[PDB]
């Protein structure tokens, strides 16, 4: 960290060392944004901490998916069971919401294990419809399964 | 192993490469339901698969109209998706921020019962001291109340402690009244009310008519009926991924995701600020009080094809004017479309009748301008700017003549003392005249009782149009 | 291997040191049609080794732009 210089003399000795600079820190009167405080019940319980210790979170369009994920909106309730022939049956659920698409029935039914087997039932039926009507030899062996009733029921349990 | 023979004869996925475990579950599931009606034909089976999907969707969507539409779910969906309607509309690039506070409505009155004075409460910490009462901190414009107010004592004690909080931090508390506030217990019978003035002069509302007369009620607006948030889903209009979901909405209109209109009224506080950097512009169907892009739901009525009204009642013009005199920010809906409008943002304060002197007839019109609340929001900003601007100055070398000048040369960029300026000069400069009279305090010299006396422009409300014919002229 | 390089770069007097380009070509190999020689036909058989081309040093060519 030393500039190469010459021996000093009656001749003039130019050297290059860059200087510290003068900033003179510029004024900037920033203005006040119109800040609102949305207050109200945003989760499914009553928090045990008193009000003077809990915090306010700032939400804009870019971080709304992160504020919703870190809230852990866990909605646990007992709802009516309409998956069987019982009218007086009930079925509690367990919900974990991390995005705005978790309100949609694609992700609500995916978090209910009684509905994970019904979408998997439908996905197995959409898979059937493609190769069903293309090969006309499927109905030829439906009558063979109509004939072979013993070996068919042994394979349905598997 | 005949099921393996059907996979190997199926030449699309025969030699156990990919998708052979899913299609094996497809064959075995269809045979278990095939015994209800024996038939052997693939194109009828292509309908019989579909006849096992329509009966399946009757099993699933009847369950997903019960996992949804629950009082714990829907009240926590409208309180959160309605926030997304407040985040998506407000332009955060145009100097806007919004704080989110988790309270519950029963906790909040206990928190005002917690402190002996409202100036030591826990909500006073988040409204005043963490925001406005803070060096450099951004101050609070308004408080959205995501509540459903009753006229009972645990909800008139809260608003008495929110009007006093709103008079300290200079921020009006906007929330909404419920159906049970009007005494109807089911909301769509509101236009059936034939006299709403006599309803409010009932002895059930003694803690309401005493709230209205109070001085700090100026910072309390209570908003509209309600508004719609989510269109119910449909396998053609708004589908879902890998599923067909027809949300069977019954005759009960409580199953629609009805939001709270303190969200939607604060949309107009902020979309007025994102355009003109002020907020008197909240009461215009073509001038900034128009809640646009509401959800609509076209369903079949008794013969005709109508639309579900996005606010739960059709507020007439006489009903809205009777709500305007009684201190309510009502939202009339543009009947037949997806728009709505505010017309008058009057706070709950009552214009006090002053005696018929020269000053009394004057000060009655002076006190009337305080209650209306677009005009509070052009002086709440003249309490948030001036608190911040005269906070930096502490410790300077100033005078009383210098104090008069740093304020008069400041607010006269907000003053357009002009009878007819253009439509942009009126809203960028919302004031019209401003008087500042700086005085002293004797005994302890150097304490300055100044009197900033602003004056606004005046909007458009009511006329007469008394038609006739002349015949010649 | 470059500890005496990354310590050269941080130094103050390294400001007066530029190190130039790959290399550049100087002489087209001769041809009895294109660039002939007097009273002789010379086809310079350039092999697959590209070291036989007259490759110059680009400190010549970068100082061409200092002077032009």
């Amino acid at each position: 960290s030393k500039e190469g210089s010459v021996a000093p003399k009656e001749r003039i000795n130019i050297k290059y060392i860059p200087a510290t600079g003068d900033a003179q820190a510029e004024v900037a009167e920033v203005e006040l944004p119109l800040k609102t405080l949305v207050v109200g019940d945003f989760k499914g319980h009553a928090e045990q901490t008193p009000l003077e210790e809990r915090a306010t979170v700032t939400v804009d369009k870019n971080n709304f998916e992160a504020v919703m994920r870190e809230s852990e909106l866990k909605i646990t309730a007992t709802v009516k069971n309409k998956l069987t022939d019982d009218e007086n049956a009930e079925l509690p659920v367990e919900l974990n919401f991390k995005s705005l698409a978790d309100f949609a029935p694609d992700a609500v039914a995916s978090q209910v294990p009684e509905l994970k087997k019904l979408i998997e039932l439908r996905e197995a039926l959409v898979a059937l419809k493609g190769p069903l009507g293309n090969i006309p030899a499927f109905r030829e062996r439906l009558q063979s399964l109509l004939n072979s009733e013993e070996s068919r029921e042994k394979l349905l349990a598997e | 192993g005949s099921l393996l023979d059907e996979i190997m004869a199926q030449t699309r996925i025969a030699p156990s490469e990919e998708g052979y475990d899913i299609a094996k579950k497809g064959v075995a599931a269809f045979i278990e339901n095939l015994m209800g009606s024996q038939h052997s034909a693939e194109p009828v089976n292509k309908s019989l698969v579909d006849q096992m999907l329509v009966e399946l969707d009757k099993k699933i969507s009847a369950q997903m109209d019960e996992i949804l539409h629950n009082s714990q779910f829907q009240a926590m969906e409208s309180a959160w998706r309605g926030l997304k309607l407040f985040v998506d509309r407000t332009d955060f690039r145009e100097n806007n921020k919004v704080e989110i506070l988790h309270v519950t409505k029963d906790e909040l009155l206990e928190d005002f019962e917690f402190a002996p004075e409202t100036a030591q409460s826990g909500l006073y910490k988040h409204v005043y001291s963490a925001g406005y009462g803070q060096f450099g901190g951004e101050p609070v414009g308004a408080i959205i109340g995501n509540y459903a107010f009753t006229p009972s004592t645990p909800d008139m004690k809260l608003l008495q402690y929110m009007g006093a909080l709103g008079a300290m931090a200079h921020a009006p508390f906007i929330s909404s009244v419920g159906p049970e506030f009007f005494g109807i217990d089911s909301f769509e019978e509101l236009p059936n009310i034939k006299d709403l003035k006599s309803t409010f002069e009932s002895p059930k509302y003694t803690k309401w008519r005493s709230l209205r007369e109070s001085e700090d009620a100026r910072y309390l607006g209570l908003t509209a009926p309600r508004f719609l948030l989510r269109v119910p889903y449909d396998p053609i209009e708004n589908p879902v991924k890998s599923f067909n979901y027809a949300e069977n909405v019954s005759a009960s209109h409580e199953h629609y995701l009805w939001g709270n209109t303190a969200f939607a009224f604060a949309t107009r506080l902020t979309d007025s600020f994102a355009k003109y950097r002020w907020c008197p512009n909240i009461i215009g169907p073509q001038s900034g009080g128009a809640v646009e892009d509401l959800p609509v739901h076209v369903f079949e009525s008794m013969g005709a094809l109508q639309s579900k009204i996005p606010t739960e009642v059709l507020i007439t013009d006489r009903k809205e004017f009777e709500l305007a005199e009684e201190g309510f920010i009502a939202l009339t809906m543009r009947k037949g479309s997806d728009n709505a409008a505010f017309f008058s943002a009057n706070s709950i304060q009552k214009p006090k009748v002053f005696p018929n002197t020269k000053e009394g007839k004057e000060a009655e019109t002076n006190y009337k301008l305080g209650t209306q609340l677009p005009y509070m929001m052009i002086i709440n900003r003249l309490a948030h700017y001036v608190k911040v601007l005269q906070r930096e100055q502490i410790g300077a070398w100033k005078e009383r003549q210098d104090l008069e000048r740093e304020l008069n040369s400041w607010i006269k960029q907000y003053v357009a003392d002009q009878e007819n300026p253009p439509a942009d000069v009126r809203s960028r400069r919302p004031l019209r005249a401003a008087r500042i009279e700086v005085m002293d305090v004797e005994g302890n010299p150097g304490w300055y009782q100044v009197s900033l006396s602003v004056r606004p422009h005046f909007k458009y409300m009511g006329a007469n149009f008394e038609l006739s014919l002349v015949g010649r002229l």
